[PDB]
DNA sequence: TATATATATA
DNA sequence: TATATATATA
């Protein structure tokens, strides 16, 4: 079976599931990387986690386009902030978003 | 509101 | 003094 | 390498016995009197110290008292537990009919 | 206490 | 992939 790859590049405002070790795939958003800041590690993106409003930098290997993967990863989970995160990515995906 | 890990 | 569970 | 726990017990043996929802509990193997209804296979009549309750449990839930005392014999607020710690040391034959 | 649910191991 | 352990949550 032929398999479409996930993106190798993202833009500010894109909604994703973001994977970090020890956590389930987590509803998230690609944030702004302001020019006039310290430059990030290469091919890593500033990530905003819905529900907890935590942040981190992650590369595309750990990011999954929200709409395409909502079926697999968008199930309820008891981890703190998770279900509130599911709510935010649908209903208020621009919370604290400074990109535009 | 902080950095994750 | 009785059966537990 | 790990020494297995016993798969057989005898009337009078002192153990910690584990049931769901409860900490490992100081307890004793009672005897199964001949001339009675037979218990299920490989299950033993247990006497719980402190509460004096009884149940039947298999060796998978039983832990020889002296070998596991340092791990399971710590004080606990559950009703009867600390009394049980006292009895298994000071009166382990209470209500024992085996011998 | 137990259940979920992660990761590491085989 | 299937099993066994460690962490988070109720």
């Amino acid at each position: 079976s032929m398999a479409r790859p996930r993106p190798r590049e993202y833009k500010a405002g894109d909604l994703v599931f973001a994977k970090m070790k020890g956590y389930p795939h987590w509803p998230a958003r690609i944030d702004e990387l302001p020019e006039g800041a310290v430059k990030p590690p290469a091919n890593k993106y500033p990530i905003f986690f819905f529900g907890t409003h935590e942040t981190a930098f992650l590369g595309p290997k750990d990011l999954f386009p929200y709409k395409e993967y909502k079926d697999k990863f968008g199930k309820s989970n008891k981890r703190k902030g998770f279900n509130e995160g599911l709510w935010e990515i649908e209903n208020n995906p621009g919370v604290k978003f400074t990109g535009y | 509101g902080g950095v994750k890990k």
